[PDB]
């Protein structure tokens, strides 16, 4: 016997059940900021560059829901973390950067992040 | 020696006092009332007074206060819940006019669970150092083992 | 000056080691009966800033600990930390436990050691205690 | 004099007599190394115990993160250095570090170095990825 009327009441049973159930109550335009989905999800790529590049994918995708073409598709929310205000300090732009890559992080992090410079802006 | 030994229920103050005059643990049932022994060590014969921690019990703790040479008050080490009330019964315990003088000797038990707080710690829990007017010592002990058991009756008889 | 800040038991005794976190405001500290990982206090710096430009700061560059100064009058853009642009300010006497400039500029207060000594907003004469 | 402090209790373990006590190079774990012949770490702000090792039978008296390598580096009462992977838990090599015991070890990140200093009145230097 699953959903409750609550938050919670205790207890990683009830705490595990509780993520599917808010899933339902916001489906819309995938989960966006992941829930307690968080936890579980790092070990399912523990070899080990692949889920940094996996959180910097969520990371872009989270940032805004642009125009989306070709090579521009960041889905998610449009305003959740913006872009580009003149008067944020010390402003997006500076994880936008990290995207930009050389090779500035390793390999598959590089591959990911090339990517995801050219998806957000 | 007189001795009495008190403590929340389930402290393990039975099992202490068993193991000692019987070097057997053995199966304890709650203590309504008190269990009284004679054990020797070291050409000492400690009369313990071991008397029940449940709460009618320990309402009536103040009628074996009287006499007593020293003090063992038994802690369940892994229970967190009700170190603060431990805390209270002890120090208002050392408020007591008969108990004034009495060696102060508190052993820290269970302390072979996983989790049991250190003699350290509570130490801090039950304000031990607090106590300047007379002698007082914490002892880690298992009373299963039988571990800090006789560390204890040791220090106890060097009051 | 080698005085004692503070003396720590802990009922696990014999403490053979010590170490430090290079990021600081942790230590660790080797005992008989275990270990213990501690941390450390000061986790924030006091300051304020009123109206007068005067932002206040203890310790920092261009400020003493001991006594008072700061200010801050530059409005470079908002994306980047702006410049320490400090001006010389008069007269302490006690510690700053926190230090603070008056919301609207007319006193700054040093709080130290369970006493306050207030001192004039720009000008540093001892206004009151 | 006064200063800034707030002397806070972050973790406790118990344990028989911990030598050393590090802290990991960049990780928010603590490693100390115990006389259990075992060197144990825990995380101590999430109070998570991340691994042990067992380095020995015989006290290990230093303990500390060669953290690039994801390694740790232990020096026992074997006269040994036994390094191991904190995340595939295996031991990655084993050396005789001394002709003694090894009471600390020091980790230098920038080169493939660690000095360890053992009571055989000599330091001595091993590259761990030669």
């Amino acid at each position: 016997v699953e959903l409750i009327y609550k938050v919670c009441h205790a207890n990683p049973s009830e705490r595990a059940r509780f993520i599917r159930c808010i899933y339902n109550l916001l489906q819309s335009s995938s989960p966006a900021v992941k829930y307690e989905a968080a936890g579980t999800l790092v070990t399912l790529s523990s070899a080990p560059t692949a889920i940094k590049a996996a959180a910097q994918c969520y990371i872009d995708l989270i940032i805004k829901e642009s125009d989306n073409n070709v090579k521009l598709i960041v889905l998610d929310r449009l305003v959740e973390l913006k872009e580009h205000p003149a008067h944020e300090r010390v402003l997006q732009d500076l994880v936008m950067d990290i995207l930009r890559v050389l090779s500035t992080p390793d390999l598959e992090v590089r591959k990911k992040t090339l990517q995801l410079a050219l998806d957000l802006v | 020696m007189r001795i009495l030994m008190v403590g929340l229920d389930g402290a393990g103050k039975t099992t202490v006092l068993y193991k000692l005059k019987l070097g057997e643990v053995i199966t304890t049932i709650p203590t309504i009332g008190f269990n009284v022994e004679t054990v020797q060590y070291k050409n000492i014969s400690f009369t313990v007074w071991d008397v029940g921690g449940q709460d009618r019990i320990r309402s009536l703790w103040r009628h074996y206060y009287r006499n007593t040479e020293g003090v063992i008050f038994v802690v369940d080490s892994n229970d967190r819940s009700r170190i603060g009330e431990a805390r209270e019964v002890m120090q208002r315990m050392l408020n007591e006019d008969e108990l004034r003088n009495a060696a102060w000797l508190v052993f820290a038990n269970k302390q072979d669970l996983p989790e049991a707080m250190s003699a350290a710690e509570i130490t801090e829990k039950l304000g031990l150092h607090s106590i300047r007017n007379r002698p007082w010592f914490i002892q880690a002990t298992c009373a299963t083992s039988g571990e800090g058991l006789y560390e204890g009756l040791e220090w106890l008889s060097n009051s | 000056t080698y005085r004692l800040e503070s003396t720590l038991n802990y009922g696990m005794e014999r403490v053979w080691c010590v170490a430090s976190l290079r990021g600081s405001n942790n230590v660790a500290l080797g005992y008989d009966e275990g270990s213990i990982i501690v941390k450390l206090g000061r986790e924030e710096p006091a300051m304020s800033m009123d109206a007068n430009g005067k932002i206040i700061w203890a310790k920092h560059s261009e400020v003493q600990q001991a006594n008072l100064k700061a200010m801050g009058d530059t409005e470079i853009k908002d994306g980047e930390r702006l410049p320490l642009a400090v001006k010389d300010m008069g007269s302490c006497e006690i510690y700053p436990q926190t230090i603070q400039h008056n919301p609207n500029g007319r006193f700054v207060v040093v709080c130290g050691d369970g006493e306050y000594i207030i001192y004039t907003a720009m000008a540093l004469r001892n206004k009151s205690f | 004099m006064p200063l800034r402090l707030d002397i806070k209790r972050k973790l406790t373990a118990r344990s028989d007599r911990v030598k050393s006590v590090d802290l990991h190079p960049t990780e928010p774990w603590m490693l100390a190394s115990l006389y259990n012949g075992s060197v144990c770490v825990w995380n101590h702000e999430t109070q998570t115990l991340v691994k042990t090792f067992e380095v020995c039978d015989l006290p290990v008296r230093a303990a500390k993160f060669v953290a690039r390598k994801n390694w740790v580096v232990t020096g026992a009462d074997d006269m040994q250095i036994r390094v191991f992977n904190y995340n595939t838990l295996e031991r990655v090599h084993m050396f005789e570090a001394h002709s003694d015991y090894i009471r600390c070890i020091a980790v230098h990140p920038t080169q493939p170095f660690i000095l360890t200093s053992s009571d055989d009145m000599l330091i001595k230097l091993w590259d761990w990825d030669k």
